[PDB]
């Protein structure tokens, strides 16, 4: 990616989170575990989803080629007649070629954006409360139990509570 | 000490796609957007099943070569099947004027309705009735003649006289027909067939004329002949009137077709490829598509609703991200 | 305590715009780059004005119907509109040969001078005074005959002895001019207008050579006639010279025109709209655009400096951003 | 946004910003109020624009269809015609349809990149003189009045000076 | 203090690209995909020499104009070469029927071996040995005619007989062959040449006829000839045969050419350009182009492998950074 | 660039870093000097190398314009041949011209984004052991020789060993 996230200074995915594309994956006295962020998740299905179909909306014209047969004194036009069907053959195949290759290129990017957007709201709200550590992982420097770890996710932290425990912990 | 990290998915998915930047890239999910399957038959569009000329050219069949029989009469379809080795086309040696403006004319039709234009009785003062020929036999009769046109000719006793006809197409259908001129080889059988003296046939309508004169001479055997015929054909359009006018030569009109037009599109498929009992939406010349795909790589030739044809062999395109298990 | 935000700006705007990721995205600035607004009428281009052909086709017009005198002599033009139901072309029945290359040679052009090419004197021995017909009136004479041509026919007294003309194009510009050849419905009008024998027109050039003979016989009456025309066209280069040579049948040419080749390109509008006294640097079959846009779906048919036709209803790009308020 | 902040970890824009496209907004002891970065807004103003005139000049040409008829013996040729005609008008209008498509992505983007950016530089001189709080406003640690305000935003700000002031109160 | 540091190459390169946001952007690295050098020549192409027509014109060679023998016989080529000022042609004023179609046949090919078809022998009771004019000279002898037909008159003596030929293409190629009808300016010279009688020219073959007939009449003169001659030519393929008859003004096919046509495309270059003895690979109208480079702005007519054509000034890709030193 | 690196937040390239595209300057008691940074630079080659032979490859077919003639009776076909042949002439250009501007656009991105990352790494490794002085420079807060200054370059720069040293010093 793009944007330093996949592959990655988070090198590696998770076969383990089953139900988005982006997600946490936590742990803490009460156990451990993986769950993806609904929101970001959601908004890249439909966006993926309108340009798949923009594009198979937009090429939903054919070029018809025709079966028409020409004399032995027509040589000039049975000619003009294969010089423009393979232009356009050739116009359309260079078409969808190259916009596969581009489109591909830039749905890798989105993806790792928006891994890579998840990792910095998390990294803005914990601030010195965690220590980075570097894999995309934060290791709290207090005790974060569940209430605790869904506040991380919908974004209400609360870091003036922690920041007690945390500093002497540091 | 408690983490919380933050990550992306992966899964069991081996297939790749490529990038401007980086080929063979594994991705999570994808979406192949190019239809490379055919079945090899042909099948009814929009219910209408093909016509099947078996072992006749288009040319045999428009004119009525005498093998061409089980053909006969009217005929529907969604598109047309010519067998490329058809045997059975023009019998008695000659050149069709305008040939491939008929095949385009005829494929742009999805009916005709055969019917006598000119009656036999038509023609006063000559034989109708001995125009045949070794050339053009039937599966029982191997001296016969096409079954829309009349070879006239002179009776024993007589001149071969000035014989007229006319049609007024008071019908809302166009009519396609055919007629010729015959061409002997030398001037003994000119004699035979039509008497002495210069001669002509000349043909009209509010919009067209034509007029030709015979061409004596010997040309090259094809099928046991050395005389030709030059056919013609044209379209009297609804509303007009035919007037035909000859001193001999005239290979007449009989019988003819009611056309009908097709808004559409329509198709002349040339080849091998069996006909079955089966719909579908989308023809190609070497195979029906079914299929939801935007793409193909199958034929740029086709009837009905088709994906576009493009010569890639894949199309795919990245949904999920890349996928590191 | 103190803040110091970071933001962006929005404002009132419902204007949206489409991208690949989402649709109806709202945006706080964006440019339309298609114009889809004419006005429904034709205006000079360059200038000059169109040639209004009103109750005349272009074949009426450029043979000299009687009924189109309004448009005789000297024309200068920007383009030609041709109305749908003009109702005075080729008034005496027959076909024009290579009436689409004609038509697209004429529009290929901006000026005509009309002159006599070849005056009736040119013609010995025969009558030029007659040669009229009730099939091709003017609005006062119920019996004339087009301006541009000349029907020939032998003196009461005589045999139609064989004519000559030549004329050497001495100018710079090309001429385009006409003639015909008459085909008389039966032997009898043959005899009393041109006398008995084999008959013929021929005419040539250092380029090209013409020769045709009268095909007797009567075909479907128009506009009383049973008879026909054949008429001819071609274009006399700079530096070539004409020969005309028959001894009947001869419909002459008398008048024709001094040509000026457009060095842009040509444009015949078929259409009912009305022609004001307007400007205009872009002119559509379907009307005006006048417009900075660099996109159109109007009409992909025009003279002047347009717009790119597309099919789109609409072409918004984003210039500012998504609009939050 | 792709780069994570018009709608954003700024959700919202400002209506009572009026002067341009990105900018600060501040409050202080002396009141509050809205500015935009000239330099920024203008400097996207000039990229929109030049991509603007440059879609609008290679889109400068022109096929042109024309109106010759054909005999009632010229189907094929007539059919040719009208084959191709209607091939070029597929072709552009798919270019013009997609290019829209795809710059009206790109060009949110850049927007959402410039907002970002500006963030960022603000981030750079305040340091930990603020508290950056996550939606694109920064707490002062210190006591900032408009001619430190228009310092933070002329790219003056003099973190040395305040430092000490800040350090006591973090 | 001790720093670290990051950031970016940066060179002593002043190449520019553009951008849609920026325009003369220097970068460090950048590739030009746009080639537009040419050598001012022509080359061999696949070994093989083009065939250089040096002062005739592709009729005055293939017809056999006297003053093109130094093309006569056999030639192999790439492609041709017809210079634009080429002033040996049609020596005997008049039209070679479809030009523009035998103009793309002989392009299409890359051989043709020149034999005797028809000797002079063939035509019995008539004179083969006059048949030569001064519009149509050697460089030794003023009064001459194309070495690939024969002006055949009748003998002082006779009648001009009806005359007869056969030639069977048993061959695996097909013959371009010639012929043509002569057009007197009066009738002394037709009853001098041909005696008097309805005179015609029929040719044939199992799948063509051909019949025409004199038309006689004065045309301006060119070469000092008010005469002409209606030239035609034609394909035997293998297996066919082709019959010739006639009673006068035949001008008869007497060497034609076995004709081998290429798998490739061919190409008719109109050029004043030096060929030279060097080799290539992409060939076009105004020089070689030798390049790796994918797009080129010289010209849209070549044959070889060439790179696309474009209307570019320029294509530059960059590949390396902003360059700020 | 959008990353807002190049020329930039880093102002200015190296004539003097000739082995590579991006890279390091360092200073320390045994000398100074400059290095590329290979992987990254190595792995920008290889996409920028594949963007280029894309290009090359899917635009590697040819329309083919011809020499026929038409008679002064074919004025229509003549001309149907010549607007044929100049509107594919006009699609290619369109392509070949477009397509170039827009990639520079965003090749030039992809060095911005290389460049603002591999900032971001060192930036991690760091944290307060360095001080951010402007134009992507760190001045460390301790002694960083070379085999330290190897440690930040390869990844593998270790905190905690610095960590009572760089405090002091503060
Ligand atoms: C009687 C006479 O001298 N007529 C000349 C002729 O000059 C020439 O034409 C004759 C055929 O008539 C022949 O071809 C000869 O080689 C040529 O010099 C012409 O007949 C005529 C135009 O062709 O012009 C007369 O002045
Ligand atoms: C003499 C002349 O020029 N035109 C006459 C035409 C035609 O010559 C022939 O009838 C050919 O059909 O015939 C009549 C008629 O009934 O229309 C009257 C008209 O006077
Ligand atoms: C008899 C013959 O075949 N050729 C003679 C011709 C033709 O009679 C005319 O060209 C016909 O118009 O006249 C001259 C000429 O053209 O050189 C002399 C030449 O001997
Ligand atoms: C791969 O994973 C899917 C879930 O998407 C699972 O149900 C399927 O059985 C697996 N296939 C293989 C080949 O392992
Ligand atoms: C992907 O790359 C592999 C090489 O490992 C190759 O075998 C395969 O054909 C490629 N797939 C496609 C779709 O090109
Ligand atoms: C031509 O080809 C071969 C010659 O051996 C033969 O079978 C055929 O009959 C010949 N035809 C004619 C018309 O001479
Ligand atoms: C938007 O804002 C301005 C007020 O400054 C006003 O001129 C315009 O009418 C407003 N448009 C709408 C739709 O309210
Ligand atoms: C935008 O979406 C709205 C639905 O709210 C629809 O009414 C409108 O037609 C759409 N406009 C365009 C340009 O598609
Ligand atoms: C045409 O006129 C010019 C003289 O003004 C002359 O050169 C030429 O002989 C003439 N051409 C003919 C065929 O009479
Ligand atoms: C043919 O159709 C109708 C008959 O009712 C009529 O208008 C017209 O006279 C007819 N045409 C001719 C040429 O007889
Ligand atoms: C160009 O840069 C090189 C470094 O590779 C340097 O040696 C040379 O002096 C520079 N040229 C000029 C004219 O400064
Ligand atoms: C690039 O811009 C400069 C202006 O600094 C101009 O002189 C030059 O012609 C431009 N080059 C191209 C290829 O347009």
């Amino acid at each position: 990616g793009i944007f330093g996230a996949i592959a990655g200074f988070i090198e590696g995915g998770w076969t383990g989170m089953i139900d988005g594309w982006y997600g946490y994956h936590h742990e803490n006295s009460q156990g451990s575990g993986y769950a993806a962020d609904r929101e970001s998740t959601q908004k890249a299905i439909d966006g993926i989803t309108n340009k798949v179909n923009s594009i198979i909306n937009k090429m939903n014209t054919q070029f018809e080629a025709v079966d028409h047969e020409f004399s032995n004194l027509e040589r000039r036009i049975g000619n003009l007649n294969k010089r423009m069907e393979d232009g356009f053959l050739d116009v359309w195949t260079y078409n969808a070629e190259l916009l596969v290759l581009l489109e591909n290129e830039r749905t890798l990017d989105l993806h790792d954006a928006n891994v890579k957007n998840l990792y910095e709201k998390v990294k803005s709200q914990l601030r010195d409360n965690a220590n980075d550590l570097g894999n995309g992982c934060f290791e709290f420097w207090h005790k974060c139990d569940n209430e605790c770890m869904e506040s991380v996710k919908n974004g209400t932290y609360d870091y003036p509570k922690y920041q007690k425990e945390s500093k002497l912990n540091r | 000490s408690d983490k919380i990290c933050i990550g992306y998915h992966a899964n069991n998915s081996t297939t790749q796609v490529d990038t401007l930047l980086e080929k063979n890239v594994t991705v999570t999910h994808s979406v192949e957007l190019l239809e490379n399957q055919k079945e090899k038959r042909f099948c009814k569009i929009m219910n209408k099943a093909p016509l099947d000329l078996k072992d006749c050219t288009i040319e045999g069949w428009i004119l009525g070569n005498p093998k061409c029989d089980l053909l006969l009469g009217d005929q529907s379809w969604s598109y047309i099947v010519e067998r490329p080795n058809a045997q059975n086309g023009i019998c008695y040696p000659g050149v069709l004027n305008e040939l491939e403006e008929l095949k385009a004319f005829i494929g742009s039709g999805e009916r005709v309705e055969r019917f006598e234009m000119f009656p036999k009785s038509t023609w006063a003062g000559v034989d109708t009735s001995r125009g045949v020929t070794n050339a053009c036999p039937s599966y029982t009769i191997d001296s016969s003649f096409y079954r829309n046109l009349v070879w006239i000719v002179k009776t024993d006793s007589a001149t071969y006289p000035v014989i007229k006809g006319t049609y007024n197409n008071t019908g809302t259908q166009p009519i396609l027909y055919f007629w010729g001129v015959h061409h002997p080889l030398d001037t003994t059988v000119q004699d035979n067939l039509y008497g002495s003296g210069d001669k002509y046939v000349r043909m009209g309508t509010e919009s067209m004329n034509f007029a030709k004169s015979p061409e004596i001479a010997a040309r090259p055997a094809v099928n046991g002949q050395r005389s030709r015929i030059d056919y013609y054909w044209s379209v009297l359009r609804p509303g007009e009137t035919l007037n035909v006018e000859s001193n001999g030569n005239l290979i007449a009109p009989w019988y003819a077709y009611k056309f009908v037009s097709t808004n559409k599109k329509g198709a002349v498929f040339k080849s091998d490829l069996p006909i079955e009992n089966c719909d579908a939406t989308c023809q190609t010349i070497t195979g029906v598509l079914r299929t939801n795909k935007t793409f193909q790589n199958v034929s740029p030739l086709w009837i009905g609703e088709c994906p576009k044809y493009v010569k890639s062999e894949s199309l795919r395109l990245a949904t999920g991200l890349r996928n590191v298990p």
